[PDB]
């Protein structure tokens, strides 16, 4: 019972339970072609993220177990450092460098789990 | 399993009351069909129940303007004719003839410019009298829509016959359709069907008469709101159409000149024949027995023992007084009378009308913008079915047994109400809401 | 905002009157307000209650009268789309007070259907005496 | 025809309390043909409210009023020194309509 | 096989199987800017009712179930008399004051079975 | 680590590890309307195969199983000549003509498969 | 007082007062407006 | 840039007939008319 980015400066470990409020709101003559713009915008959006969120095996769920490990490369802080201290706009200043690779290497374990998936339901 | 839990269904048949966009879909040229959809594939439903109701609907508003903007649209790149507002030197012409036509078919003479901005053309021409107005031997006229408006030329190239569209719905939404027999304005449809789109919608324009519309069933049917209220238009529907013929027999001459750089105007020559009036004749068996018919209907509303009177018009603007209507090209006003005659008691030739033709005509009422009609060369000839008339009744006292009946309405979303009647749009949900004992794993 | 009229003319038994309810006073103007909007004209007496006059269509100037003034009285407009005229002949020493012309929708336009009469404009006065 | 009476000819009160308008109707009012304009000598006749119960443009939060079948009342919160003036009511419907005879706030 | 809306005056019991023919047509110059509103329209009406069932756990199914139990203040009907008698129309009518809580109660059992699935996931 | 469309010559049998590249480049005056065409365009192209994807119990994944049988009309090749010499665009023309049977065919597997899996849930 | 540097004298200097001063200005003059028509349609409100 | 080159394809490539040769042409000519418009109209010449 926050509201709308209520918990932006919250504790990552207390904001991942109102996922909620951040999901549902991202849908909703000179002026003509200005508003007609922003609903394509809008839906390009939401429809990239629906997109990326499809082909990696968690379609229809806000929290997801994936099996790419995470490299110590990245970022060396522990849990109780993580989910008790930082936020989650302090945190996404740090691994703001290693998106693409992050997102490269969660796109083959889709692959990896479904072609072992078709050999298993072969028999 | 007596807990029971809330499930939800995707796609499930439930609809509720929404306004939407329609779109064009219809398959040189008219002002319609320039970009439309290319298009039966209907959908019968069995025993529910939809409260059907017109005059509050939003596609007959929505109709009133997607007509205005698609006959602004094919009069936007025409030829703004701006330099006709000269001194018109006008004079009668055919003097001394003993026949009706008197008044009108003058003749005016005024100065042009060409392509050549240095010199002029003195120009002869023929006008109505509905078209020049004397301000302070032969007289100085000038236009009927100068003063107070800036006429524009019709494009020749364009046609004006009303081709049959269809107003077609998104995904999302669908068009309920009665298909009762008998049917009124506001109550409930036993049998609907779900739609996309309709059948040929004509877009006629018509005044005081029902032109080209939809026919009915084996019954003459009466619509309106609270029809003891006389303030709202009866809307009838014939079952039977009932033919008018009207020709205009004055043989014209169509003449061309240049105004301007590129620019072209088409105006009236003179006339190769006899100085006829154009005139719509009714057969006058089957007027009369469909005026008895409509009478019958009517009397199921007041009584057996009321005089029921059809009178003659109010008056006001030209458009209420007469019918008007548009051949081929052209815009005519009659005016009717012989039709109302004297009154009902329980107890081989043909009727004409005299019809006359304006040129500069104001539809819609657009303060500031007018339209120029071109003549049509030769001999025009038109046969038109009626099918449903516009009426309306007056007030009176307690101690009244004649009640009047005058053709009035002038509204043109009536002309878009006989027809779109029987449609209603709709959108669909697709979210349900339903308990059982259904319970998901762990 | 609200509707002009202007007058303050006298009258003799057996003559005609000829008022003019004009909306947004300049002439050269576009108001369109006599273009989707009904018009009532409405009568009343000193020390007696206002009676209904006339109503007029805003779709081509057609009229609707009453069974009490009907033979004598017509109303339209002219070839301008404002300035709509009052003409009553068969004058009488009974209808000597105020007069009033009145902007209504009557159910015609497109939000809820309504029927108020949102504005009444000026109200000139007609006497007859001889 | 439907004629509108108001036994409420003469009323006087005090500003600062709740006056009540009441008008009878004859036979079966629709219950949402109805409207009250606020007349004076030599100013300009406005509306006060809509069909039953809906305020205008230029209406405060002060000005209401309800009523259904053949009995509509006015009701007024609060009473000032700009609104000592004759009410009039009136109906919709077949022509010709008719107004609701008269009625009258006074100071004392 | 009944058609597009073709079972809207049956059963919900005889409906319950015709789901895919009202959930498939759902996506299926003066004219320029008409026939382009209806598409931007047409489509946001269609995400927003995916989107409003991707977040109960329901994203890809027609009939799935849910933990939230049915209360008797929103309607005292039992079941041989809804899915016999009533059709859709009639049963929409009688919970339309009620929709604006229970897709709030449809919302927090689906934070209360991800999470607590996700320390199940996390030993 | 091909390309778009880099294995459209290529066998079936190893083009199959590699839907990823095309399913993720789907998404990405008088040319004021030019543009905004494209944008609704493609959004419509992206959700009706999202959509025909989502009624089949294969929301989400890219190879999915059904339990609609292959007839021997429509084909009479078997496993070891199709996934060894020929590539997609020759078997694409050879079922070109029996689209519009498979598709409706696939849809009642579907309620078939869930309205037999909601009375076991209810018991 | 705000600005992008108070040391950089190119920089528009806005300031937002505490309270708000009042200011009277009218025109006295009568001012009849008279109009005429410029052609076919259009309208022309001149000086009177 | 960024091309992708293909293998074991063959396309039945064919001009003439091409929806992007009639396509330029009517851009051309929608964009000519375009530069046009804010521009002088020289109605007053012809003398
Ligand atoms: C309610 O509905 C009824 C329908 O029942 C309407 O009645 C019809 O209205 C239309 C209005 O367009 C009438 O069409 C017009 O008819 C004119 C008369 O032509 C007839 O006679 C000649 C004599 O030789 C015949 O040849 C014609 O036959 C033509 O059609 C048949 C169809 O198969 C063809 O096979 C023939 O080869 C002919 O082509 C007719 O029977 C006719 O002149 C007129 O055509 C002009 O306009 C069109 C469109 O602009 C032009 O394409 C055409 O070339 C003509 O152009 C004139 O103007 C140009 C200007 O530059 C000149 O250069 C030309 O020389 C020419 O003068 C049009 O087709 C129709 O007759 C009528 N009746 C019937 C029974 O259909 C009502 O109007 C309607 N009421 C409403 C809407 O209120
Ligand atoms: C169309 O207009 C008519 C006429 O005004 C409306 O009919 C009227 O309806 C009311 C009910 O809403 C009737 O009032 C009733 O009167 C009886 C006594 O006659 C009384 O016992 C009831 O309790 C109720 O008050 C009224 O009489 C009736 N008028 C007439 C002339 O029949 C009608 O409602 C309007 N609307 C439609 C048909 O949708
Ligand atoms: C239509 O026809 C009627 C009937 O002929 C015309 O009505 C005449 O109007 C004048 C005007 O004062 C009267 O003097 C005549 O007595 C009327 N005729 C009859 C038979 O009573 C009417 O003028 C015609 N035109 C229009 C536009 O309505
Ligand atoms: C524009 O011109 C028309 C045509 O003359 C004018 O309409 C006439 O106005 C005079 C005013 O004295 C009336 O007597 C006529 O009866 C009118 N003719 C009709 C109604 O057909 C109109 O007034 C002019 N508008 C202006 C000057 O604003
Ligand atoms: C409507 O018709 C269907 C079959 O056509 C039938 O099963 C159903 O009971 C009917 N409903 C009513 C209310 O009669
Ligand atoms: C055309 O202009 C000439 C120039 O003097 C004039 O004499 C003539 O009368 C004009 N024509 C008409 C019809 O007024
Ligand atoms: C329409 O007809 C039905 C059938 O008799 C009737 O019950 C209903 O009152 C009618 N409605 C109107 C407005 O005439
Ligand atoms: C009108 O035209 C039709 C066209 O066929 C003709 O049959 C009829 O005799 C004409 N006259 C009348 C009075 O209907
Ligand atoms: C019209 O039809 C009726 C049929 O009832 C008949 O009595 C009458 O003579 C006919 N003619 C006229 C002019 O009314
Ligand atoms: C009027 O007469 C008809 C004759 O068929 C009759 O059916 C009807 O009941 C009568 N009207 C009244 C109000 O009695
Ligand atoms: C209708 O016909 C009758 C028959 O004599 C005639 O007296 C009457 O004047 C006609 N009506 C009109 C308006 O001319
Ligand atoms: C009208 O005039 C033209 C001019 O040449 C002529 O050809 C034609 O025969 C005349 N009559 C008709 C009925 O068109
Ligand atoms: C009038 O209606 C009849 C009824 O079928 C039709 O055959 C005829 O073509 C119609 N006349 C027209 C549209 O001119
Ligand atoms: C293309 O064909 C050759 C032989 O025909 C084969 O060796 C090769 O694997 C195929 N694929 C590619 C991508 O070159
Ligand atoms: C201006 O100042 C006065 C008093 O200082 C205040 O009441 C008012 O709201 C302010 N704003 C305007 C727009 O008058």
């Amino acid at each position: 019972s926050l509201g709308f980015l209520g918990a932006a400066g919250s504790t990552m470990g207390a904001a991942s339970m109102t996922l909620t409020v951040q999901a549902r709101n991202l849908l909703s003559t000179h002026w003509g072609i200005k508003q007609l713009q922003a609903r394509v915008l809008a839906v390009e959006h939401y429809l990239r993220d629906q997109q990326l969120l499809g082909i990696w095996g968690c379609s229809g769920k806000l929290i997801c177990c994936t099996n790419v490990p995470w490299n110590s490369s990245w970022s060396n802080r522990n849990l109780s450092e993580i989910w008790d201290n930082m936020t989650w706009l302090q945190w996404d200043k740090e691994i703001s460098n290693y998106t693409q690779i992050i997102y490269g290497l969660l796109e083959e374990s889709q692959n990896q789990q479904e072609k072992n998936e078709q050999d298993l339901l072969a028999l | 399993a007596e807990n029971l839990w809330v499930t939800v269904y995707y796609g499930v048949p439930v609809w509720k009351d929404a306004e939407t966009t329609l779109f064009c879909a219809s398959d040189h040229n008219v002002w319609a069909t320039h970009a439309c959809v290319p298009t039966p594939q209907e959908i019968h439903l069995e025993n529910v129940t939809e409260e059907f109701n017109m005059w509050k609907n939003n596609m007959v508003e929505q109709m009133h303007e997607d007509i205005i903007s698609l006959w602004d649209q094919s009069l936007k790149p025409c030829v703004k004719l701006t330099p006709l507002c000269v001194t018109l030197q006008c004079t009668n012409y055919a003097p001394n003839l003993l026949s009706n036509m008197r008044g009108e078919l003058k003749q005016c003479s005024f100065n042009m410019t060409t392509e050549l901005r240095d010199k002029k053309q003195k120009v002869y021409s023929l006008f109505y009298r509905l078209d020049v107005v004397q301000i302070n031997s032969n007289k100085e006229y000038r236009l009927i829509n100068c003063n107070t408006s800036a006429i524009t030329q019709a494009c020749p190239k364009v046609s004006f016959e009303p081709i049959p569209i269809h107003y077609c719905a998104p995904a999302g939404f669908a068009i309920l359709k009665c298909k009762d027999k008998k049917f009124n304005g506001t109550g409930p449809c036993p049998s609907v069907s779900t739609v996309q789109c309709t059948h040929g919608i004509k877009p006629v324009v018509s005044t005081q008469l029902l032109l080209n519309g939809s026919l009915a069933e084996e019954e003459v049917i009466i619509r309106s709101e609270n029809i003891t209220n006389n303030a709202k238009n009866i809307l009838v529907q014939l079952n039977t159409p009932v033919q008018i013929n009207c020709t205009r027999p004055n043989n014209n001459t169509v003449k061309s000149i240049r105004i301007g750089p590129g620019q072209a105007f088409y105006y009236f020559g003179d006339i190769i024949g006899d100085i006829r009036m154009a005139h719509c004749n009714v057969s006058k068996a089957t007027w009369n027995e469909t005026l008895g018919k409509v009478v019958k209907q009517l009397r199921k509303h007041f009584g057996n023992n009321t005089i029921i009177r059809f009178a003659q018009s109010s008056g006001g603007d030209l458009e209420v007084t007469t019918h008007s209507f548009n051949c081929g090209g052209e815009f005519f006003y009659c005016n009717t009378s012989g039709l109302f005659n004297s009154t009902w008691i329980s107890n081989n030739d043909s009727i004409v009308l005299p019809c006359r033709i304006k040129q500069i005509i104001n539809m819609w009422q657009r303060i500031g913008q007018a339209m120029y009609a071109p003549p049509i060369q030769g001999v025009i000839r038109c046969v038109s079915n009626i099918t449903g008339l516009i009426l309306t009744r007056d007030g009176g006292s307690t101690n009244s047994t004649t009640e009047t009946f005058r053709p009035g309405g002038g509204d043109m979303r009536d002309n878009w109400r006989s027809e779109l009647y029987k449609y209603k749009v709709v959108k669909i949900e697709p979210l349900g809401v339903a308990p059982t004992r259904c319970k998901r794993r762990v | 905002g609200r509707l002009f009229q202007s007058g303050t003319e006298v009258k003799r038994p057996g003559a005609s009157v000829k008022i003019s309810c004009r909306a947004d006073d300049d002439p050269y103007t576009d108001d369109d307000t006599f273009t989707k909007y009904y018009t009532h004209w409405i009568r009343q007496a000193p020390g007696q209650p206002p009676e209904w006059l006339g109503v007029i269509s805003p779709h081509f100037a057609r009229p609707i009268y009453s069974y009490k003034f009907r033979d004598r009285l017509t109303l339209t407009r002219d070839s301008s789309l404002t300035a709509v005229y009052f003409e009553l002949r068969g004058l009488q020493p009974d209808d000597t007070g105020i007069y009033f012309c009145a902007r209504d929708p009557f159910g015609d336009m497109y939000p809820h259907y309504n029927y108020h009469m949102d504005v009444w404009g000026g109200g000139t006065t007609v006497i007859v005496s001889s | 025809e439907i004629v509108l009476t108001q036994s409420p000819a003469i009323l006087s009160v005090s500003p600062g309390d709740r006056v009540i308008l009441s008008c009878k109707a004859s036979e079966g009012l629709s219950s949402s043909d109805l409207a009250w304009y606020r007349f004076k000598g030599g100013q300009i006749p406005t509306l006060v409210i809509f069909g039953a119960s809906n305020r205008a443009r230029g209406t405060p939060d002060r000005f209401s009023g309800s009523g259904s079948g053949t009995d509509f009342t006015l009701t007024i919160n609060r009473v000032e020194p700009e609104d000592f003036a004759t009410y009039y009511c009136q109906r919709y419907g077949g022509t010709p309509i008719t107004f609701g005879g008269g009625t009258k706030v006074d100071i004392k």
